[PDB]
């Protein structure tokens, strides 16, 4: 299954869960491809990968070489698919590039065809550029992560989703009487919100600082039984 | 309210709003509080 | 002076604290229009603008009309320009539009030379987009909005800021190691950081929730009291012309 | 780093970082500071 994550907005957690998730549904068994296709080229860094480290799938594409060599293998059952490292000049001129990409669709639903994985995770930015609805219709399935905050409350009611995304939300806190009330008010009408969420916790803060997954950092953290949880569902509702 | 092309690979990608269904609110008096408390949450719903 | 706000990263807590110095300012005296250029358009929550309120600067540019008609007073020293609401259809195509608002640069030089408002802030959305490259082109100065948390200290060392821009830390909280750790080092190494931050407060995230500016909805609240103490930085320091 | 009708220039620069000179047990806690730092 192709599975995406996108924020509903910047900073929410995606890729640190997009990390926690592979790695977990490898520890389920599973065997997972994880490929970042954000710009700012961040997953790569809860793999170790160094910061230096430029090669990803659209540098190589950019730059007129294959695409397919710019993987790496993290464990025999967890592979990474970095976006590459992007100029400051390619940073700030999107429109040169973002419409450049589109082998990678016909790439990966070579990959997809093959079954040479059982989940492809793809972290998607909050953008709306045309790679990103690319890969987002190649996904199967997609979870669309949130805060318990006013601000995401508020982008549920005017933002669209890709259709069928469930909600996730993650950094839940003690300490929050508007978080509370909110979140009360979403389990009472929020019909995509996803039953298990995950904390605000010390482990999901350092492991990035670590290089590594969640659950590898900190295999009895809170959080990261908290993802087992979202893996488990995962397994059972978006299969196929 | 939008459907993406994607002719590449012969792919569609349709989004829509989040379903949210506000009908059932008025029955639990916890919700009725935090509405009084933030009229941010009140204006949603009431529409 | 034109100054522009805008996240390191989205969710920082740019808009709300974009709202809330416009609303020290103004109780300091100065004459304030705060701009919406985020597609979004979340800024005029923050000064009980209604939800289904969909006139906006951009929204009446895109629909062929005067922007300078979707202007809103909030007091008699704070002015508000909403961006206004995009259909779906309009924010799955941002290259449709995002090419098409050049015309507010001169609508908003004009109305810097005309001295109507000692401050003109900008809420700056994380992206780089032409229009807001132009937005960002016109500001005598800018600030950008951190977090300390390993992500922001990442994007410190590879994306650019626009020049001369000083960082500015919110949702600080102590107590987490790594974060400290960070903050520490931050305050060793990074030479644009400002000498003050906005903690993590509740005032913060209640504030949107109840549609005010924070120092209205709680003006002894400790992150209101940091606003203000920006809001003095920015006379100070922030009042010339680029 | 990169320089952006009217006459406006943006100039876009990485932020100015200076690892120049107790924060040497955070480097050794976090590979990703120690990584920056050197
Ligand atoms: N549950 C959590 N508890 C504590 N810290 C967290 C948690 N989730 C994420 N973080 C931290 O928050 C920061 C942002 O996380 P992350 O990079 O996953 O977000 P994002 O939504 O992918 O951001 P971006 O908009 O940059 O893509 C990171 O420093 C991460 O370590
Ligand atoms: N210092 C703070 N303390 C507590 N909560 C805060 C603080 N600053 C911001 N928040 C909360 O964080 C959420 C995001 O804030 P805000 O909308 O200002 O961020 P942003 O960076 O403008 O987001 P976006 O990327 O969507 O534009 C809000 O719900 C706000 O109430
Ligand atoms: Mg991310
Ligand atoms: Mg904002």
């Amino acid at each position: 299954a192709v599975l995406g994550l996108q924020g509903v907005r910047g900073g929410v957690g995606t890729t640190t869960i997009t990390a926690a998730l592979a790695w977990s549904l490898q520890m389920l068994g599973e065997n997972v491809l994880v490929v970042d296709a954000c710009p700012d080229n961040l997953l790569r860094l809860s793999f170790n990968v160094d910061f230096t480290h430029r090669q990803g799938w659209a540098r190589a594409m950019l730059d007129g070489q294959d695409w397919r060599d710019a993987g790496l293998r993290y464990t025999s059952q967890l592979d990474l698919l970095p976006f590459g490292q992007l100029s400051i000049e390619e940073q700030e001129n999107p429109q040169h590039w973002q419409t450049r990409l589109s082998d990678i669709c016909s790439g990966l639903q070579q990959l997809k065809a093959s079954g040479r994985y059982q989940w492809i995770l793809i972290d998607l930015p909050r953008d709306a550029s045309q790679i990103t609805h690319q890969l987002l219709s190649l996904c199967d399935h997609s979870l669309a992560i949130v805060n318990v905050d006013a601000n995401c409350h508020i982008r549920l009611h005017q933002q669209a989703l890709p259709d069928g995304a469930h909600i996730l939300i993650n950094n839940f806190r003690i300490g929050s009487q508007v978080q509370d009330d909110i979140y009360q008010l979403w389990l009472q009408s929020q019909r995509r919100l996803l039953p298990m969420l995950i904390h605000r916790d010390e482990a999901m803060a350092e492991c990035l600082a670590a290089k590594q997954p969640v659950g590898e950092y900190r295999s009895d953290a809170l959080a990261a039984e908290e993802i087992l949880t979202l893996a488990n569902w995962c397994l059972l509702n978006y299969s196929g | 309210g939008y459907i993406f092309q994607n002719d590449i690979v012969a792919l569609k990608q349709a989004f829509s709003l989040p379903d949210i269904d506000y009908a059932d609110i008025s029955q639990r008096e916890q919700l009725a509080a935090a509405l009084k408390r933030w009229p941010l949450l009140a204006e949603f719903a009431q529409q």
